């Protein structure tokens, strides 16, 4: 398809397109200062941290490197328990995402606590 | 039974504001060194128009809340201000002018229009002055009560010489978004202005935009594709203006048919300005032509689009514009060194029920761009004659029982660019996702 | 004609101020303070 090619597609169908989504991220050396040089300087900066802040988060979430990895925290079924075998390959990413959106903050702090706090101690506990 | 599974690279976005930058089509200019639009020090466009279609997905836009308008309208003022800075300030120009008419025996419309004038201009030495004969226009001088005349600016603003090597030709500008972002595209024909475009697609970098300045009409712009398309925000309000896009252009010819002469006088140690010295031949009005029968056929398409959702059993009356400044009254445009003011009363004298044409045109010298009281640019005169040929694309109207008055409006330059940015919006890519699956 | 501490404090003054035209000047009456002006030796 292409970059954002599987946008309105099945989540399982759009599972196998992640590489094209990640390649199409991040020129002219010797900038001046005048007008457009400001924006190109601003273009260089905003590409960095917006690449990087989530790249911090995968190290926070222990899922370092490109992996579709899964955690050890259970799914709370209070978060719209809707046929999670069926709906997982039915709708889209997109419309499903705003359904999740009211609780994503609650998830993330539990993610950095579940295996990232606990299961990152215990290999030192067996390191003897 | 289910555990949270993370996902990276999910195709999902939100809507956000971001900084956004130039993209030029790389040419070999090397003549005017740099124009007003800094095409130099801009990144060359990738000649690969990667335009990726989006299947079976919709998104409601709004052409009335594009922050891309407010970013660009900031930049056009600022680039204009940036290039205008390092040139000659005509501070000692604001003097008492002894003047008289230039062609005193003349019957035409140009009678009492060009004015011969006289100075005491400060030379490059401190204690040497100089009597200078020059020519000016009616729309540049003001009486004081060979009566004493005075320029307009000295009421309000100061004067900058307009750097007589640069140009003003509107280069097509592309807008590349930074990484981690995308630009949506509507692509739906007959798009309302605010609605879910079904046929969406996206690019990194938009198509060409010519930042032309124009009042009352939309010169040189982009065509439509199907028919006359009407857009506005609140069609029932009298405060919202009217955006019209046409499926076909009208070839307008415009000319300043005078063989002229430009002189030069050093007024400071390096300050040497150019002024409208003399006219060879004899004095001729500047005007513009238009195919009348084409334009009536063009305007006949318009009223059909009008009577669809407004005023079916109601006459449609066009009137001349009301009044105010010349920029909000008459057609005004630059055409490469000259600032025309063409009267358009001969295009809005018409009603409806159920062999060319000539517009007289005035020109100025001292320009107050974007209504900024405090800044005033003095354009230099141009030798030779002017032979501007242009299309037309759009029309800006306003609405004033079973009678309807449409007067031609304008004023805000930002409305020029909503005619070019309705096809786009800015999204922030989110490469995250968390779903429950069967693994622990 | 003032007896208080403010005696000889505010000073009426006169100018020839350049107007917006190059060859037009203007006589201007204004007020100033002791701590702004210096004598030169209606002085
Ligand atoms: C809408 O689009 C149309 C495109 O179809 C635009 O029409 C074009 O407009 C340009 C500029 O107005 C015009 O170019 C001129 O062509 C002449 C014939 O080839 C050239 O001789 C002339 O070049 C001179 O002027 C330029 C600007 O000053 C200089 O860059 C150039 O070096 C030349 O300058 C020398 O000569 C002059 C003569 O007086 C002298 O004073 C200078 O000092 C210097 O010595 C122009 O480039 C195109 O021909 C037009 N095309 C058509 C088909 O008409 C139209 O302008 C657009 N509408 C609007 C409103 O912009
Ligand atoms: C503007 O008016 C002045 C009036 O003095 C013109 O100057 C005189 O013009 C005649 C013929 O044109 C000459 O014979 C004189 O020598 C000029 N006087 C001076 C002092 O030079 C001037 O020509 C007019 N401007 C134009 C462009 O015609
Ligand atoms: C085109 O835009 C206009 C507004 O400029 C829409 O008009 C209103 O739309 C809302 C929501 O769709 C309705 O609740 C109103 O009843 C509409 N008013 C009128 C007078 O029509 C219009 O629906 C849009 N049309 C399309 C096809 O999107
Ligand atoms: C002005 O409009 C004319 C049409 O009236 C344009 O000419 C067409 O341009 C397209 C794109 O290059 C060509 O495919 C057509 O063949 C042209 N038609 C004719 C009759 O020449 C012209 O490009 C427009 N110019 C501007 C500056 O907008
Ligand atoms: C569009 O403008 C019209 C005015 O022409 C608005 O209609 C009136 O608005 C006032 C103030 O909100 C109300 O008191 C009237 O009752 C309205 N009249 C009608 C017939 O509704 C209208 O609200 C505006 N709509 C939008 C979306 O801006
Ligand atoms: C504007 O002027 C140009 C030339 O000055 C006109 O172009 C000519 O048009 C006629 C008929 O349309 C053709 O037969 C000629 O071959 C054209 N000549 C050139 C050099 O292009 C153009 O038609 C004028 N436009 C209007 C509306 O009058
Ligand atoms: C454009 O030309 C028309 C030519 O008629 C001007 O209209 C005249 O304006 C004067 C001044 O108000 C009136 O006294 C006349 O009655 C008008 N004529 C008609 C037929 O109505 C018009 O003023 C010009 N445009 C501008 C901006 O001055
Ligand atoms: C400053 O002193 C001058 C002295 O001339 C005052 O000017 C005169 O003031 C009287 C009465 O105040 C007027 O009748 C005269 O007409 C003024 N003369 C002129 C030339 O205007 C001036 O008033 C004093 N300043 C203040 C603030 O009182
Ligand atoms: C799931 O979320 C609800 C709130 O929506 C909360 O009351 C409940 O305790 C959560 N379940 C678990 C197992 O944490
Ligand atoms: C120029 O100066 C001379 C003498 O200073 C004066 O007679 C003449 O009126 C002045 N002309 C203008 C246009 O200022
Ligand atoms: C100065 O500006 C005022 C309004 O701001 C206007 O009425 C007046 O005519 C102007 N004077 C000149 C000489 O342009
Ligand atoms: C203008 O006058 C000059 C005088 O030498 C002549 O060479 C030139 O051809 C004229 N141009 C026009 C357009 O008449
Ligand atoms: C324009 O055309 C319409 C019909 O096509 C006609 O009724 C009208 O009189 C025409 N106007 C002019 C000025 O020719
Ligand atoms: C409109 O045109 C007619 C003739 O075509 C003329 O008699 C009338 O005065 C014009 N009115 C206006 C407002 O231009
Ligand atoms: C102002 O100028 C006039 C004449 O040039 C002179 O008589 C007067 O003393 C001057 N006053 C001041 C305050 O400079």
């Amino acid at each position: 398809l292409g970059f954002l090619g599987a946008a309105g597609s099945t989540m399982g169908a759009a599972s196998m397109t992640l590489t094209v989504q990640a390649r199409n991220l991040l020129q002219q050396h010797l900038l001046k200062l005048t007008v457009w040089g400001i924006k190109q300087l601003q273009a260089r900066v905003l590409a960095v941290e917006h690449y990087l802040r989530d790249q911090q988060l995968l190290g926070i979430w222990g899922c370092s490197g490109k992996l579709i990895c899964c955690t050890n925290v259970p799914w709370n079924s209070s978060w719209s328990n809707r046929n999670l075998s069926e709906i997982w390959d039915n709708m889209t990413w997109l419309q499903w995402d705003k359904e999740i959106s009211n609780y994503t903050q609650i998830i993330y702090g539990l993610l950095e606590e579940s295996q990232n706090q606990q299961e990152k101690n215990e290999q030192d506990l067996l390191a003897l | 039974n289910l555990w949270v599974t993370v996902y990276y690279g999910v195709p999902v976005w939100k809507d956000a504001e971001t900084t956004l930058f130039c993209a030029s089509d790389a040419k070999a200019y090397e003549t005017e060194k740099h124009n007003v639009w800094a095409t130099h020090e801009c990144v060359p466009t990738d000649p690969n128009p990667q335009e990726i279609h989006l299947e079976n997905v919709t998104e409601e836009f709004n052409m009335w809340k594009n922050n891309m308008v407010e970013q660009m309208h900031t930049d056009i003022i600022e680039l204009w201000d940036q290039s205008l800075k390092p040139c000659v300030k005509l501070t000692p120009l604001c003097v008492t002018l002894q003047c008289t008419n230039y062609a005193p025996k003349l019957r035409s419309m140009m009678r009492g229009e060009i004015k011969n004038c006289s100075f005491n201009m400060t030379t490059e030495l401190r204690d040497k002055k100089q009597k200078v004969y020059s020519l000016f226009y009616r729309l540049d001088v003001v009486q004081i009560n060979n009566k004493e005349y005075r320029l307009i600016n000295c009421n309000t603003s100061a004067i900058t010489q307009a750097c007589p090597k640069v140009s003003f030709e509107p280069i097509p500008i592309h807008y590349c978004a930074p990484a981690g972002f995308a630009i949506l595209k509507c692509k739906d024909k007959k798009f309302n202005g605010t609605g879910p475009c079904p046929s969406v697609s996206t690019v990194q970098c938009t198509h060409g935009i010519k930042p032309v300045v124009s009042t009352q009409l939309l010169l040189n712009g982009s065509l439509a594709e199907e028919e006359v398309i009407i857009r506005s925000e609140n069609i029932t309000n009298n405060a919202k203006n009217i955006l019209v896009q046409l499926n076909t252009p009208v070839q307008i010819n415009c000319t300043r048919p005078n063989n002229n002469t430009v002189k030069s006088i050093r007024i400071g140690p390096g300050q040497a300005f150019y002024y409208f010295g003399d006219v060879l031949g004899d004095v001729r009005m500047a005007h513009c032509n238009i195919s009348k029968a084409t334009w009536n056929e063009t305007l006949g398409k318009v009223v059909k689009q009008l009577r669809k959702h407004f005023g079916n059993n109601t006459i449609i009356r066009f009137a001349q514009s009301s009044g105010g400044d010349l920029e909000v009254t008459t057609h005004s445009f630059n055409c490469g060194g000259e600032f025309f003011y063409c009267n358009t009363s001969g295009l809005f004298n018409s009603t409806w029920i159920s062999d060319s044409l000539i517009l007289p045109c005035r020109i100025k010298q001292i320009i107050n761009m974007w209504q900024r009281i405090g800044q005033a640019m003095y354009a230099p005169p141009i030798q030779g004659v002017i032979r501007c040929v242009s299309n037309i694309t759009g029309l800006i109207l306003t609405r004033d029982s079973t009678t309807e008055t449409f007067r031609p409006g304008g004023g805000d330059m930002r409305d020029n660019w909503r005619s070019e940015l309705y096809k786009y919006k800015v999204v922030k890519i989110e490469p995250l996702g968390v779903a429950p699956t069967r693994c622990k």
